[PDB]
DNA sequence: TTTTTTCGATCGTATGTTGTAACTATCTC
DNA sequence: GAGATAGTTACAACATACGATCG
């Protein structure tokens, strides 16, 4: 069992799959990582028992069917010691690997591949490809919204929705919801999954300029998402998921277009004297007139006029300026349009060129 | 290793000085005082620049090291002092120690001040290397018994006329306190320049502030001085001890006294305690204890024992200092009705 | 537009300082003879003057005159001093700046020279509060103070400091005032405020004072509002049973005493207060232990019973031992079946009755 | 739709507040005279309304026709004041901010000077939640504030104040309410509501609300609830008012007997009638407590049960204690 | 008090006086920057009850005279906020600031100027202008010497003295003593004064690679610095500085000559291959050789041999590598000297075409 | 010539270390 | 003269140690 390993090579790869692996084991095995080599290519695997993670690296040289585990921590501290550019050599003779770097043999310690946890046959119910591209923008404008410790469990996560050609993503925490929507060219079945704030910021963090399409496939737990030369499988929440549509508001009477530069501005000029801990503000939308108020524990006071397109009845609607702010940054478009119907009411924020995503928000009653 | 006594310092300094300097007791007074004439008389040698330290593994001791091993600008004869940590050296601090007294010399004065090492922490490579060539001061605080001679001499010192009554006063308020003692002297000589100091002058011009500790308390319930031991038990009170220790100090010497007693009927008492393996000085305390009372009494104080355990311990109550109080009264000779006992 | 007696009526010089006339005299001949201390702690209960001495002292330390015991009052200095204004005059309130990055800025600055006074005073209050960097901080400058710059440290429990700082420090420790001081400083101050008084109302606001010549001053603002700017016996009188606490030793007295029209009237009282029966009844236990405990020995009680002690002290005289067991065993057999009785103020009602009245039947053998 | 009865009757004037009248008072010529501290506690039960004396005291102290024991109560700052939108009045709820980062921040914000109103009112509720660090930074603050700035302070428990701060304040007390000041408090605002009542179920609850005034609205509105728009004597009795029958006294008074068959056959009664067994005992042990008070003195009894008053005083003549 | 300005012409002077100012002092009063319009002008003034700055600002519009204060970081946040090209509008109204930007309001509360501390008037002593590459100059080649932080707080600082046409800047830190000296080119009394860390630090920030002349004035006990609109105010630390000519040697038998690039990387290298910490570097020179080896204990002694021009008596000397490689760097020129006496004696180092900067340094004690 | 105290669950203050995001400076196009 | 890449500073989150109250 002969492995000729580069530093080059194995370096960035090691990396990856300890970065989830910490220092507290909770299980003998659960810090070893596990090696393999099949065919023509050598596997390395590490999980927690609740997400998992496995890099494949090439090989060149002859090589015979193995697996075994090794402990992440003496292997990263070789690596690390040995000096760059020098090339691996390693065997198995017994119970104990056999390293030769150079000179220098080491004999480490190996604990049986049998009882790593380690899935070992998949099922498939819905599988993809998509470009990273288009997983990245959804991530990257759903991801924001999502609730971080609450009590509705099912809220701490994002929803995961394929219907006909359309993938959405799907995110809210009681106060704001967001959601997307992207085209995929390929027929799917409707399906709803729940995939918790580990799986989706892993995914992230993973994710990298967009160089090669990744595939995802879901299965009736789990979902598996391959990049290139990695695989990172992690569970889902199983909690159901409240019905998105229900929250837009059905027919908004009044309609707003602004720009989105200009908003931006001016919410960011009025929230500097705004409520720290609150961060609240009022808007007085009147014909062609949008006034934004903000007060202080200080008794400080600002206030701002714009201009916008607007002609129904005079209204006046509390907000917080944190999440407003935060929807106008996350749109970055040049026109936005806001729908709303009451002053009690949820306002919907859009982009006047598309609607592929759309924002709800929940003034807040004084 | 030359030991020596706070008292007996300034004639050795002046006599010479000496590569190294220990420290070690429990009195803040004495070491800080002892600290200061070492100081002084190093300066007056030429001894300019000091620096300090607290010996922690926190600290580093790459620092320490390069002032040992660097030489100032324009300076000689630095001063090293380390404070070591209250509960002692460890393995890894015993090694620096180790590896700094090799970079030790002339020039560097090195002074370490602590509290006193068991015997355990005493036996250590660096420390048997240095004995060699170091002078070491024994600093403990004096006893009750002691305490009046070490008063008188301090007044004497200061040039103040103290009489006995006031000698008892200030034994009696500052005991265990040399740092109070001090600082009320200096107070009175200030008051009064003519130095006579009276028993009223001082009456008028003390506080409480006197510190035990629980075997204080359970060798005046030995001996029977039922005010004192009530004094050392509010003064504990006041201080905020943990009444666990307090019981659990008791318990060792109850159990004992009841063996004893027990086995007493049979064997000499000498045999007894040369069998428990008592102190020499705490027999004639023991004896007297043991005569003093009967199988009567050390019966009624295990009830209270374990009623005030049990109330501190299942009901979380708060009357346990009470308790406390009531089963000092019963080892005194005190009636002790025995409602309180719950028999 | 009246200003509260203690921030109007504040010490402006030694003389003015009632009673602790041994640090007043101590600091007096210090400053006469020139022997200043690089570092002062004061100590004591709330209210006996330990900022108002500190400032007596850095206006006596700076004063344009000289170093004097008793500063002038009339120079620019003092005046400043005396309002706060004062260039070289710096306090520090720990309480608030309790971090280290606070208390830094401060022990960096102690290295310029004063402007204007010959010493950079830096008044620390409440320096008990401060943490353990900022103890460091602080032990390494008194360790190195500059000849010109000198530390004034107030706090009321100073055990919470590190034994360093109290040996590198000169501590004094201000008694608690006594009743005939702080009736007489009350008498004063109503006397030059041009207001009717009663002795008996003065007695009563010293005995609640309780040693804190403030408390003193606050109960006397009260009583003047109920009064209706007259401090009359009345009106203490209603605001001390409005606001007493003592009603578990009252409750004890009438159970000795036998009267249950008083043990009626007090009972209503608590009730009207809301205070809880079963600490009602725990309190009562503990007095009734600790009056056995004085008839053993006078030295049970120390000063944590020195508000009542006296009547401690008489009840240990007058009542037989018997009897304090007697009533200790029917409050115990009481505590034990208040929670099953319908209510808690009906348990207590039938224990102290039985007390009273129902003697319980020594089990036989 | 309609609103709580406890949010809508709050005392909006020195009138509408029923007992107190020491604290009421002593505000009063305190205010009048112009001798105004800057520190003041209120300590009491639940219920007594101590938030109430201290809005009220705020309404009298920032007032537009100037500092008034008896505010106006129609000036935009009296109104801002009863709506809780007054800019100058800081209300602070010490239970949730009770680290010391809150405190610091109060205090470094105190300075400046109020924006309309006279005096800038910092109301603390639930003081006694903070920690100690909190009340030490306040101490100071406490002792010399600024001329334009005024602190009130409500506790449940003040036992658990530092010692320092009770000195730095002036205190006042609140006693429970009687059980007439309740019961007549309750008729008004029945009578104010326009709705039907009985005198017997105004007794109950007033006896039922054990000084705090709250609950006696609390109990009200439930009897109110379960009346359907009535409060009855039997829709009382239904929630609240299960005991307080005859059936005890007649069992009191055959077991006193020795009838064993009337004590059987009021039992089976019982039963029927379908009577809580521990209810039962302890109206018993009530009533034995209340006959052996009229033993002990004769004034034990009062007009509550006047009903069986004589019934009572005779079982108090003949069994002996 | 009102006045008019534009935001361009304002940012730079409150970022000037806005940079001490920070965190939370001692007094609120001083957290809030003076404004004062008077003789159509307005200075801003920001002290920190040690260091005070002061900035003026000409005004081409009408105005009131008045004086007031506002908060440092609200104010200097809202005219960021502002569009470029903006002109802003300040008013005085009540106890409240009004801020007029276009169709923008903001209100501020302020503080009167009356309680604002001021700083004594002082009498200068000596009174002078010099260039400002100068001070440049002598600020960079004293400045790595100070201590960041010492229990002789005297040497915190460094010592500025002024002697007949000469300038001269002294730092040091126990270990080692840097000196620089430049021609003032006019008569003046000979003075020493001390300056702490801060005071220098803000001179430093102060100047701009401009040539506006500084004026320096020293007093008994304040330093004040005039750079074009800008006052700068400091006061100086107490204290009694060593004496640097008792330090200095007073007659080096042994020199040596060599280049200050071939030694600079030659330590570069050596630091390189002892990136361990403790110990020192032993050289040992010879007749036209050098050799420099680590002091680690058990570390391989990887020693290195340069040829440099001496021909004296051979010696080793150890010496901290980060004291002679701060030295070469600070010192940037092609060739260095270095004279010293024997082996016990601090060795002096210059550069070979001018004797303008001196750093003297102990040897490590062996 | 030497002796070391109950335990579980919850709340608050202060310091030190690591990682990520936002803002600034320098080199090459 | 402007944009892209690399480096520095500031803020938020996590980890460790010590002290206090009530059941
Ligand atoms: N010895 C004293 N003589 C006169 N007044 C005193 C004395 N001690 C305290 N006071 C009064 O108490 C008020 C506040 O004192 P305070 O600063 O609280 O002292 P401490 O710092 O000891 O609590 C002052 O206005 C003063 O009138
Ligand atoms: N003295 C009173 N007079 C009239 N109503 C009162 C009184 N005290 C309390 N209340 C009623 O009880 C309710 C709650 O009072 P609350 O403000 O909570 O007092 P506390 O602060 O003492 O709990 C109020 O809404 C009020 O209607
Ligand atoms: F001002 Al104090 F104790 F109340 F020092
Ligand atoms: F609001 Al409260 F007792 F004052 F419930
Ligand atoms: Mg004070
Ligand atoms: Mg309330
Ligand atoms: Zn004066
Ligand atoms: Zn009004």
């Amino acid at each position: 069992m002969k492995f000729t390993v580069e530093r080059e090579h194995l370096l960035k790869p090691l990396q990856q799959v300890s970065g989830p692996l910490g220092g507290r084991p909770t299980l003998p095995i659960l810090g070893n990582l596990l090696l393999q080599v099949a065919d023509g290519t050598l596997s390395l695997t590490g999980t927690d028992l609740e997400m998992e993670m496995v890099a494949r690296v090439a090989l060149v040289q002859p090589h015979e069917p193995g697996a075994t585990t090794v402990p992440a921590r003496k292997f990263f501290d070789i690596c690390r010691g040995l000096p760059e550019g020098a090339e691996i050599a390693v065997q198995l003779e017994g119970e104990r690997m056999l390293v030769r770097s150079g000179r220098s043999r080491f004999s480490l310690s190996t604990l049986p591949a049998a009882d790593f946890p380690n899935l070992d046959d998949w099922q498939s119910e819905v599988e993809f490809t998509l470009p990273q591209a288009t997983m990245k923008r959804l991530i990257e404008a759903t991801q924001f919204s999502m609730a971080h410790q609450d009590v509705r469990y099912y809220l701490n996560g994002m929803l995961f929705e394929t219907e006909g050609e359309e993938l959405r993503t799907v995110a809210t925490d009681g106060h704001r919801l967001a959601v997307c929507s992207m085209p995929i060219g390929q027929s799917l079945p409707s399906h709803s999954v729940i995939v918790p704030r580990k799986g989706v910021i892993e995914l992230m963090r993973m994710l990298d300029g967009g160089d090669n399409p990744l595939r995802v496939q879901i299965g009736s737990n789990n979902i598996r998402a391959h990049v290139g030369d990695f695989i990172f499988t992690s569970k889902l929440v199983d909690g159901r998921f409240p019905d998105y549509r229900r929250v837009l508001p059905k027919n908004p009477d009044k309609h707003l277009e602004a720009g989105c530069d200009l908003l931006k501005q001016a919410f960011a000029r009025a929230a500097i004297l705004s409520n720290e801990k609150f961060r609240g503000v009022r808007l007085y939308v009147s014909e062609n007139q949008l006034k934004i108020t903000a007060n202080n524990p200080e008794q400080e006071e600002a206030e701002e006029i714009l201009d916008v397109t607007y002609s129904g009845a005079e209204m006046e609607i509390g907000f917080n300026v944190s999440y407003v702010l935060d929807v106008l940054n996350a749109l970055k478009c040049e026109n936005v349009r806001m729908m709303l119907t009451d002053s009690v009411s949820s306002v919907q924020i859009e982009d006047a060129a598309s609607q592929s995503a759309a924002y709800v928000v929940m003034p807040m009653r004084l | 290793m030359i030991r020596l006594y706070p008292e007996q310092l300034r004639a050795q300094l002046n006599e010479g000085l000496r590569a190294a300097y220990l420290l070690l007791g429990n009195d803040p007074l004495l070491l800080q005082e002892s600290q200061d004439a070492v100081r002084q008389v190093a300066a007056a040698q030429g001894f300019e620049e000091h620096h300090t330290f607290s010996i922690d593994p926190n600290t580093d001791w790459n620092a320490i090291f390069s002032l040992c091993q660097a030489m100032s600008l324009f300076a000689s004869r630095q001063t090293l002092l380390l404070l070591l940590p209250e509960n002692g050296p460890n393995a890894a601090i015993n090694e620096q120690l180790l590896t700094l007294t090799g970079l030790l010399h002339d020039d560097l004065l090195l002074i370490v001040r602590g509290n006193k090492l068991s015997k355990a922490q005493e036996n250590a490579a660096w420390f048997t290397a240095l004995a060699n060539r170091s002078v070491q001061v024994t600093c403990q605080t004096p006893e009750q018994a002691q305490l009046p001679r070490w008063v008188a001499a301090r007044a004497k010192q200061l040039n103040l006329e103290l009489d006995d009554a006031a000698n008892q006063v200030l034994c009696y308020c500052y005991e265990g306190n040399l740092l109070a003692l001090a600082q009320a002297l200096e107070r009175l000589s200030l008051l009064w320049p003519d130095g006579k100091l009276t028993l009223p002058r001082v009456e008028q011009a003390v506080n409480d502030a006197a510190h035990f500790t629980p075997f204080h308390w359970v060798d005046a319930l030995l001996m029977g001085k039922s005010k004192r031991a009530l004094h050392i038990l509010q003064q504990l009170r006041l201080e905020g001890s943990e009444p666990v220790i307090l019981l659990r100090t008791l318990q060792r010497e109850l159990l004992l006294l009841v063996n004893l007693k027990r086995q007493s009927a049979h064997t000499p008492l000498r045999a007894l305690f040369d069998k428990h393996r008592v102190w020499q000085n705490r027999r004639g305390m023991m004896g007297e204890a043991l005569n003093r009372l009967s199988q009567t009494q050390l019966r009624q104080a295990v009830q209270l024992l374990t009623r005030t355990e049990l109330t501190l311990k299942q009901d979380y109550g708060q009357s346990v200092w009470a308790e406390l109080e009531g089963l000092s009264l019963l080892l005194c000779h005190k009636p002790l009705a025995d409602v309180f006992i719950d028999g | 537009s009246y200003q509260v007696l203690a921030r109007k009526w504040r010490p402006q010089t030694f003389a003015d300082v009632v009673g602790q006339e041994h640090v007043l005299t101590a600091l007096a001949n210090g400053l006469s003879l020139g022997r200043i201390h690089h570092a002062y702690l004061f100590s004591g209960t709330r209210g006996v003057g330990k900022t108002s001495i500190a400032r007596l002292l850095a206006k006596g330390l700076n004063c344009e005159t000289g170093i004097t015991a008793t500063p002038c009052g009339v120079c620019d200095n003092c005046r400043e001093i005396e309002q706060g204004r004062f260039v070289d005059l710096i306090e520090i309130d720990a309480a608030s700046r309790t971090k280290v990055e606070d208390t830094r800025d401060l022990l960096d600055n102690v290295q310029y020279a004063p402007a204007r006074g010959r010493f950079k005073v830096y008044l620390i209050d409440e320096v008990h509060m401060l943490s353990r960097h900022s103890f460091n901080a602080l032990l390494k400058t008194l360790e190195e103070p500059p000849e010109h710059v000198k530390f004034l440290l107030a706090t009321t429990d100073p055990q919470k400091l590190p034994v360093t700082i109290l040996s590198r420090c000169l501590q004094f420790h201000l008694k608690a005032l006594d009743v005939e001081q702080i009736r007489h400083q009350l008498e004063h101050i109503l006397n030059e405020e041009h207001i009717a008084h009663e002795p008996r109302a003065l007695q009563l606001l010293a005995r609640a004072a309780e040693g804190s010549l403030r408390d003193a001053l606050s109960l006397t603002d009260q009583a003047i509002a109920s009064g209706d700017g007259q401090v009359s016996t009345q009106a203490v009188s209603a605001m001390l049973g409005t606001l007493d606490d003592d009603q578990a030793l009252s409750l004890v007295e009438a159970m000795v005493e036998a009267n249950g029209e008083r043990v009626m009237a007090l009972i209503n009282e608590a009730a009207a207060r809301g205070i809880e029966w079963e600490a009602l009844l725990v309190e009562m236990l503990g007095l009734l232990h600790r009056i056995a405990m004085v008839q053993l020995s006078p030295a049970a009680l120390g000063n944590d019973m020195a508000a009542i002690e006296l009547r401690m002290r008489e009840l240990a005289r007058t009542i037989p031992p018997t009897d304090i067991q007697l009533y200790y065993q029917t409050l115990l057999i009481g505590r034990k079946e208040l929670p099953y009785a319908p209510d808690r103020r009906m348990g207590v009602e039938m224990t102290l009755l039985r007390a009273l009245a129902f003697h319980p039947r020594m089990p036989l053998p």
